[PDB]
């Protein structure tokens, strides 16, 4: 089966 | 088949999107077919981590204007394997913009494309000015240079 | 070593050859085997295209942050038409 | 790092970097090079402040962050004569014309 990126929910941080 | 496209490698592999930009940025993923596909953008100054998977291709742009951007310098972000539980980062900057490109963008960014030409430039800056960045024509582009 | 670019206004900025060199005017003109009179460029822009040659050396091949090369609103189009003419 | 400048004196703006480390009588001489006074014929400022032949452009405050290649900070030159005072003079640039009403918010 074709498996795309995903992101996990989580905070973005800072740089 | 088309020459840039993500692989269906299926095997994980967990990057961080930097960006180390002042645009807010449009992550691109190329699918298996070599078409392009949004992911959520991500403020200036801001880092993300991303579950993608060995030999999926990205690419990344201003997402408000598509203006090109660079990942590691580059213009195609590649995962690999993590090794040691390690992420890859793809540190997402602005390249250096020719002074003209540079100047396109601002005029772009304040003149409603209705308006160009109305402007008191020279004339074949118009043209110039409605040529905007086109993840299309920058695929088909980075595609044409590969083969060559 | 350096050469000077004259504006409309006879400001003279004087900056490193190999920094004018990113402009392909310049650099067509001082190609053969200084001083440039730019008479054409008034010096608000003049002073940012000699800016923008310190900034491209500077961060081109770089791997650091680019900062943005910012341009006021008021500038955009006669800066816009300097580079054009000065293709950089 | 590096501090980029701007050293302006009526007329003429020189566009040079130099280290953050290195000193002021070291700008001179680069000065020195391009307009041909010697040092101890320069006077070079931050604003209106006199800067001191023995300290570092660091210790003068400019440094790589707010001397950068795009804004870069500058310094103002002024020369001695035998027996006249030259106050430092910096000529502005010319203004740019009213933004176009389609340029406008």
């Amino acid at each position: 089966e074709a498996l795309a990126p995903y992101i996990p929910m989580d905070d973005d941080f800072q740089l | 088949r088309p020459v840039l496209r993500s692989v269906n490698s299926r095997e994980p592999s967990q990057v961080i999107f930097c960006n180390r930009s002042p645009r807010v940025v449009l992550p691109v993923w190329l699918n298996f077919d070599g078409e392009p596909q949004p992911y959520p953008t991500l403020p200036p100054g801001t880092g993300r981590r991303i579950h993608s998977y060995r030999g999926h291709l990205w690419l990344f742009r201003d997402a408000g204007t598509h203006d090109g951007l660079l990942v590691n310098q580059t213009e195609l972000f590649v995962p690999s394997l993590n090794v040691d539980g390690q992420p890859i980062f793809a540190n997402i900057t602005l390249p250096v913009y020719t002074l003209k490109e540079r100047c396109l963008q601002v005029v772009r960014s304040l003149v409603k494309p209705e308006n160009y030409r109305r402007l008191d430039i020279v004339r074949s800056l118009y043209e110039d000015l409605e040529d905007h960045p086109n993840v299309q024509k920058d695929l088909e582009r980075l595609t044409q240079e590969r083969i060559a | 070593m350096y050469v000077k670019l004259i504006s409309s206004d006879g400001h003279e900025f004087i900056v490193k050859r190999e920094h004018a060199l990113t402009s392909g005017t310049i650099k067509a003109m001082l190609s053969g085997p200084n001083e440039v009179n730019f008479r054409e460029i008034p010096s608000h822009v003049l002073s940012k295209v000699c800016m923008y040659f310190t900034y491209k050396v500077r961060y081109t091949n770089s791997s650091t942050e680019i900062p943005e090369f910012p341009i006021a609103p008021e500038i955009a189009l006669e800066l816009l038409m300097a580079a054009n003419f000065l293709d950089c | 790092m590096d501090v980029f400048l701007m050293i302006r004196r009526h007329k003429t703006t020189i566009f040079t970097d130099a280290k953050e480390s290195s000193t002021v009588f070291e700008l001179k001489r680069i000065v020195e090079g391009i307009l041909k006074r010697p040092p101890d014929e320069q006077r070079l400022y931050k604003d209106d402040q006199l800067l001191d032949d023995g300290k570092t452009l660091g210790e003068c405050g400019f440094t790589s962050q707010t001397a950068r290649p795009q804004a870069p900070a500058t310094v103002g030159l002024a020369f001695r004569a035998d027996d006249t005072f030259e106050a430092l003079c910096i000529e502005p640039f010319s203004s740019p014309p009213e933004l176009p009403d389609v340029m406008k918010p």
